[PDB]
């Protein structure tokens, strides 16, 4: 079990840790989050009470270093930093635990939600989508745009998701125009899986990361990316059976976790109705179709 | 953007463009089988690809053999149309290639876009207009070359005959659309108008009769009457 210490909480803020969140009042004696499960990436995220504009946060993995939060009054945000002096850090954390000034990561024992949402998400891949190589952790916020959004403007602050475009030369073999457009298996299996992602685990990891950025930060380009990766599988007639079964589980837990009151903006009617009812894989997502029909029958 | 009433004059500027109409590509007769089921029999079709500024018509004849052994023919027809249009563009010298292609039906947008990926600077555009190009097979010489074809074939026509010697391309296209609208609404009447005065012949190298300027005004008036009439005979007005 690991810990992220906060030097202080000078401004009122809602703090999220994975799917949990709590309200911290201005200058409340809050000094961080303990008992964070080892083995998973995590995200710690922020929404200021004064300006609900800009949700922002940090993806990290406690195995990769000792990280803490300290408010910067010049840039106006809670920043993650790495403490390189391990002895200093353990000492800080031990004092704050003794004074019981930390919240406990509030995981229920039966609950696999976070595992299920981050099963394929690796810090190393996150850091290639979010390029900032001097830090071990990655900053994301509501306004960051994707490389594909920038093609259609600050590259250093971009989300370098794998570009997917169904009407592109990469997606369409010369002389297979109709075939490849109506059945995207070539693009999925040869171009993306064999060529770019190398395996389905890295594909699912990027799909899961995109969803989580859409959900936690309202990041619109991430939502586009999530739906694009779903649609590419669903519009392929030929998908490995293990991938279809895993996709059904992935989407099931994503739909289960989505705040009910955000479905209108975070779910694309066309993609889901197409995937569940028209695509080649209309019959292959039983768990996802059942939860969607019981939780969001209006969208469909 | 889409082509409509408001930007109609763009058709006659000096940017090369083509209309593509796919409504006669896949043509069938529907009939009963010996068992009393229903079946289709394909007949020859054509892609109607027209430069509205010059009147040049690239009539790609679609022979029924292209459908042999294929499924989902109405869907295939759109992709076949896009393949042939793409092939046509590639066959033209660079300085003759169009800057825009306007499809008369929106279902042609994605097939043509995918086939034209090599031509990113050619704009593929829909239209809000309800254009009458389906009636092209009511022009006897076009119908005849399509039905007689024994193999895939491209035939080049000028659908304006020699009109551009005396009128503008705006006026030519407007005349063409009026003739085709008439032929589409009431083919027999429209055709009676065009040929009953027998002294006005169709030159061997033309599609329409050799009307004088004055005779064209009379003809155009008769076609407008026809179209309003049939609009009454249909709506009872
Ligand atoms: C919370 C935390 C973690 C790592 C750090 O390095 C610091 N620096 S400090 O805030 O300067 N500090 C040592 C304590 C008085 C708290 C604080």
């Amino acid at each position: 079990m690991n810990t992220v210490p906060f030097t202080s909480a000078p401004i009122e803020v809602t703090i999220g840790i994975d799917q949990y969140s709590f309200n911290v009042k201005e200058n409340q004696p809050f000094h961080g989050i303990k008992d964070i499960p080892i083995g998973h990436v995590h995200v710690i995220h922020f929404q200021h009470a004064d300006n609900s504009s800009m949700r922002y946060g940090y993806w990290f993995d406690c195995r990769m270093g000792n990280f803490y939060i300290q408010y910067d009054p010049k840039d106006g945000l809670y920043k993650m930093m790495e403490e390189r002096d391990g002895a200093k850090f353990e000492n800080i954390v031990h004092n704050f635990k003794e004074r019981q000034m930390m919240v406990s990561y509030p995981k229920i024992d039966e609950d696999d939600t976070w595992y299920n949402l981050t099963e394929f998400v690796q810090m190393d891949k996150i850091r290639k989508i979010v390029r900032k190589d001097e830090n071990q952790f990655s900053y994301v916020d509501s306004s960051m745009t994707t490389v594909q959004e920038n093609e259609l403007s600050d590259p250093a602050h971009s989300l370098n998701y794998t570009v997917i475009n169904f009407k592109s030369r990469e997606a369409i073999r010369p002389g297979h125009e109709m075939e490849d457009f109506l059945d995207k298996s070539y693009y999925l299996n040869t171009v993306m899986l064999q060529g770019i992602f190398k395996n389905s685990s890295n594909y699912f990891g990027e799909l899961q990361f995109a969803f989580l950025n859409a959900m936690f930060f309202g990041n619109y380009g991430s939502s586009l990316q999530w739906h694009a990766m779903i649609e590419l599988i669903c519009s392929s007639a030929t998908v490995p059976k293990h991938m279809l079964d895993k996709l059904d589980e992935i989407l099931y837990y994503q739909i289960k976790t989505l705040p009910e009151q955000y479905s209108d903006i975070l779910l694309n009617e066309r993609v889901w109705n197409i995937c569940l009812y028209s695509s080649f894989q209309k019959n292959s997502l039983h768990n996802t179709e059942k939860i969607m029909e019981n939780k969001y029958p209006e969208l469909l | 953007g889409a082509m409509n009433s408001s930007n109609y004059a763009e058709l006659f500027n000096n940017d090369i463009k083509l209309f593509v109409d796919d409504t006669n590509v896949y043509r069938v007769t529907v009939h009963k089988t010996f068992e009393g089921n229903v079946a289709t029999k394909a007949i020859n079709g054509c892609i109607f690809t027209l430069n509205p500024k010059t009147g040049h018509l690239f009539l790609k004849i679609i022979h029924t053999s292209v459908w042999a052994g294929q499924k989902r023919l109405s869907q295939l027809a759109k992709w076949k149309t896009a393949e042939e249009v793409s092939a046509l563009v590639r066959s033209l010298p660079k300085e003759e290639q169009p800057k825009q292609i306007i499809v008369t039906r929106k279902a042609m947008l994605d097939p043509l876009e995918v086939h034209m990926l090599d031509f990113p600077n050619i704009a593929i555009r829909p239209t809000e207009l309800r254009l009458p190009f389906s009636a092209a097979m009511s022009i006897d010489k076009l119908s005849d070359v399509v039905m007689k074809a024994t193999e895939p074939q491209m035939v080049l026509f000028n659908i304006y005959d020699d009109w551009l010697d005396r009128i503008s391309s705006y006026t030519a296209f407007s005349r063409l659309t009026l003739l085709l609208r008439a032929l589409k609404t009431n083919e027999e009447s429209a055709k009676m108008i065009l040929l009953s005065d027998p002294t006005i012949t169709i030159k061997s190298y033309h599609l329409w009769p050799s009307f004088t300027d004055e005779q064209w005004i009379t003809i155009e008036s008769q076609m407008r009457d026809l179209i309003l009439t049939e609009y009454g005979r249909k709506y009872n007005v």
